Formats: structure tokens, sequence, C-alpha cells
């Protein structure tokens, strides 16, 4: 039974720093690329990080590049997002999500965690 | 007899980004589309590299070595057409 | 330089049993590289449609995705109260993988 559980959210000061965790179970975590997606208070969505299955490759959009680091522990099955130099625009619900294996292999996210709240000010 | 309406276009792309080349071909029968990179048939089996529908080649987690000439080859039992573009990853 | 996704309408309320269309326009051709997500209130998004036209595994056939080029549609046939959600399209052609800003579907 696929489960994703984010934690590590809270309230932080501008320029502050936070590290989120996502515990995965019920699937072969080392096989899947994973994403972090956030949902701002206006209900818009934004992809903020992807990482491939062995941690060898990472992607961040311009809005967070330099400030966010994604990494994974494939033995303990956890995905991380280190966020630093935080700003009020980073205030959002953060989900960790699994990248689906599909045909054709378009990028899509089939399982999502319920998310962890981050507030900056 | 195949004609390429829109071949790939020149692009500058960022390292770690995802880009595509697209190749829109007509003819009867419907043209199959092949990709070469730097003269060699692209391996859509590196897992970063995906052939998607509608003649799209997609390359994820772009690396510096993905810089190069990309050629679309549109083929039909009648004939074939060619159109290339240059990609710069930086 | 990034691909803009524009969704219409921003919200709508409709009645049970109605068929409802939501649209998504991209600022350039995206070649069917589009995905649709459903987000119910206080929940995380779920995959609905991938590659513009493919229905996700454990999702109702009342949902259908169509389109090509720059224009895409999500149709919801025979509207059911559980369909109450925000629907989002996403460009999955080239980065940034921009999301449309979402369409909130309500029942009258």
């Amino acid at each position: 039974e696929v489960q994703l559980v984010e934690s590590g959210g809270g309230v932080v000061q501008p320029g502050g720093s936070l590290k989120l965790s996502c515990a995965a179970s019920g699937f072969t975590f080392s096989t899947y690329d994973m994403s972090w997606v956030r949902q701002t208070p206006d209900k818009r969505l934004e992809l903020v990080a992807t990482i491939n299955s062995n941690g060898g490759s990472t992607y961040y959009p311009d809005s967070v590049k330099g400030r966010f680091t994604s990494s994974r522990d494939n033995a303990k099955n956890i995905l991380y997002l280190q966020m630093s130099s935080l700003k009020s625009e980073d205030t959002a619900m953060y989900y960790c999500a699994r990248e689906a294996l599909l045909r054709p292999p378009y990028y899509a996210l089939d399982y999502w965690g319920q998310g962890t709240s981050v507030t900056v000010s | 007899g195949p004609v390429i309406r829109q071949g790939p276009v020149n692009q500058t792309v960022a390292v770690d980004g995802t880009f595509v080349l697209s190749c829109v071909a007509t003819g009867s029968p419907v043209p199959t589309i092949l990709w070469r990179k730097d003269g060699v048939l692209v391996s859509t089996q590196d897992s970063r590299i995906k052939q998607l529908e509608n003649g799209v080649l997609q390359i994820r987690y772009a690396k510096l070595g993905d810089t190069g000439r990309y050629t679309c080859i549109a083929s039909t039992p009648s004939g074939e057409a060619t159109w290339s573009a240059y990609i710069e990853v930086q | 330089l990034d691909i803009q996704m524009t969704q219409s309408p921003a919200s709508l309320s409709a009645s049970v049993g109605e068929t409802v269309t939501i649209t998504c326009g991209a600022s350039e051709n995206i070649y069917g590289a589009l995905t649709w997500y459903q987000r119910k209130q206080g929940k995380s998004p779920q995959l609905l449609i991938y590659g513009a036209i493919n229905l996700a595994d454990d999702k109702s056939s009342r949902f259908s995705g169509s389109g090509s080029g720059r224009q895409y549609s999500l149709k919801i046939s025979s509207l059911h109260p559980d369909d109450v959600a925000t629907y989002y399209c996403q460009n999955v052609l080239s980065t940034p993988f921009t999301f449309g800003s979402g369409t909130k579907l309500e029942i009258k």
C-alpha cells in the first residue's frame, strides 16, 4: 500500500532554513524518480524539485534554484528537501510525490503525500 | 512522399532542464520519424531520453554533452526528408 | 521564454448530471505533453489524465481529456458531487513544468 508521509514543516523567520522529510513505503522507492510540489495560499501549484531514482540527477526551477536542495536516502526510503534563505513567497503546503511509470512515458505524478505546511514570516 | 512542415529549432537550454525537439512531418503513408544526434541514431533508451507522441523527442536532466546537432529523419517507403537544428546546453 | 498555461473558466458551478468542459491553452504548441490533476479540498492532487488524452488507472470514465497543439479540454460527463475540486493542467513538455492556475468546480 503506497504511502508518502511528509514532515518537518512549521513556521520560520525570513532568511531561515528548514528540512522536510518524506517517508515512503509500499513500493520499491529506489526504482522511482520523486518530486516536491508546493501549493501556495492562492491555490496555485508549482513544481520545486525533482530527483531521479539513484539521486544522481536533480532539477530545480529558477524560483528556488540555489536555495533548495533535494536528496534521498534509498536504504531507509526517505526523500528530503533542505530549504534555506527562505522568503515569504515560499509559504506553502509542500507535497512529496512519486513519478509514475507510463506509456508513453510522459512526466506525471501518480501518488502524492498529504503534505506538510510551511509558513515564512 | 514525406515533407517536414516543422523541424527541430535551435535552442539554448540549461543544465538539468528538460527540452524537446519536435518534428512535424506529412506524407502518405504517415512518415516515421527518427532522430540522429551528431550523425548517430539517438538512443531513446538512456532513460533521460524519451520518444513521446507527435514526433517529440524529450531529454530530461540535460547534460553539457547533450550539446550538438540534432537531425530529424522523416521516412516513407517512397522517400525521406531531413531537417536539423543545433542545441546548446549550458 | 517559459510556456504559459491559461485555464478557463477560473471557476464554475453546475448541476448534478450536467456535462462540463474546462479548457487549457498553452502559449506554444505542446504536442499533447499535458497532464490533468484533481485536488479536493484539504487533500493533495491526484492524477487524472496524462499525455493529454490518457485516463489514469483508478479514475472514472466520466473524465476525458482531449486536444492537440495549443488547446486542451477536460470534460466531465454527468457531474457527480465527488467531482467537487480544483482541476489543474500542467505543461510537461519543457521546463519549467508550469501549471495552469486551476479551475474550481462547485455544485449548485
